[PDB]
């Protein structure tokens, strides 16, 4: 549906975006409160 | 923070009751908090782990415990829809009307998952219905939102 | 007790954006539930089933 | 009279080291004469003449 | 030889991809000695 | 900074001659710097627009004017290769022995271009062949590194 796919080369390379695909993918299944008391947080660091 | 205290955090989250007894005899830190400012208790609490829930509530360890989110183990237990551990949460002492920093309730967070059951046990330990989030809205005005009509008249007739 | 806190100097409102949404979804990742992790990851492992490759001709 | 100086807040080292290879990239791409950027512009044009598509079967 | 694909959903997306893919590829024409100069003046602005 | 300063710098790059003297006519400012401190006078060396080059050096623009880097108009001039605006910028009194932020002379620049001809010129106006980089290299030094056999031996018979 909205699957895409990119090549990358090295292998450090490809690891970090193995871990970053894996937490944005995973970023839709956070309730949406959760992640506003997140940004919440973030602001008051500011 | 300690390596005891991470392997604390993990066995909880992971539900490794027997690492869980284990680490906390050998010292582990009950307060370690993960990056997001989660202890063993929040991550027993997020990931079902009602044995651990329980053990961890024997020691020392605050059932009140807030994350950097003002998340304590009850706004989880919540959201995530872990009755038994909602339940034992309530008994060891939870703060029913705990605000996060957007000022969330577990009443908002049950509200918001769909968990009938687990507003009724709120409700029934005295959650504050007319509570009202950063953005102005009840438990009730998010049932509305998020199509929880079966939540919405439990929450309107306790109002 | 506490994680380490240490601060990033960034150049720049876009890169600092940039790594906000990194940092955000490496860190919001710690409120899932396994049960929710391992559906990702038997989804993730699915996909394997089908492998990517190059087409020719 | 020079460009504004803006600041971009940064939450962390890598968020601003990839924000700092960008913003290097877009700045000095100033030093290169128009012969470079015509060259790469042509080299450019003409991985169009074979286009990019999804391969099936 | 190092060529690498990749595909993405959204034309402001492709945009600002595209900008990047240029300042990206073109870096490797700028000349080592200016580079330092520039990643010189970086360190003295901190 | 302006937009005729924008629009003059984008002129001087891009090689409008034409469009350089109506936005210089118009009071186009010719200290207008670019995003790495670059002026319309170091967009036409980097360019090659000797026109262009020779237009500004009728005008106050400073034919020494520095970069945020620390590059002259000379400094760029040398490293692409441009021999007549070399010759124009040392004749307007480009200083030979200008210094970037890394310790660079042109004679270094030139070096690490193979720009014989330019090395040349640099030495006629009197270039320092014993200037050191941040890194403790000459001219001769880096002519070594970069393979640049014929500027090696010019640059050995000058020290």
């Amino acid at each position: 549906e909205d699957t895409y796919y990119l090549q990358v080369r090295g292998r450090e390379n490809f690891e970090i975006l193995m871990k970053l695909k894996e937490s944005l993918e995973l970023m839709e299944l956070v309730p949406q409160p959760l992640v506003d008391s997140y940004r919440q947080q973030q602001q008051l660091l500011q | 923070g300690s390596d005891l205290g991470k392997k604390l955090l993990e066995a909880a989250q992971t539900g490794q009751d027997d690492e869980v007894r284990i680490l906390m005899a050998n010292g582990a830190d009950v307060n370690a908090m993960d990056m997001v400012g989660m202890t063993p208790l929040h991550l027993a609490a997020v990931n079902g782990h009602l044995e651990i829930v329980e053990v961890l509530l024997k020691t020392s360890a605050d059932v009140n415990a807030q994350d950097y989110q003002g998340e304590t183990p009850l706004h989880l237990a919540a959201i995530w829809g872990h009755l038994e551990i909602v339940e034992v949460l309530l008994k060891a002492g939870a703060d029913v009307n705990a605000n996060d920093l957007v000022g969330h309730t577990p009443l908002h967070l049950a509200a918001w998952s769909g968990h009938l059951e687990i507003v009724e046990v709120l409700l029934k330990h005295g959650a504050d219905v007319n509570a009202q989030d950063k953005f102005g809205k009840t438990a009730f005005d998010i049932s509305i939102d998020n199509g929880n009509e079966d939540i919405a008249e439990v929450l309107q007739k306790a109002a | 007790s506490d994680d380490e806190l240490l601060y990033l100097p960034v150049r720049g409102r876009e890169t600092y954006e940039m790594l906000l949404k990194i940092k955000e979804s490496l860190e919001l990742m710690q409120y899932l539930p396994q049960h929710t992790i391992e559906t990702y990851r038997q989804q993730q492992q699915q996909q394997h089933q089908h492998l990517l490759q190059k087409q020719t001709s």
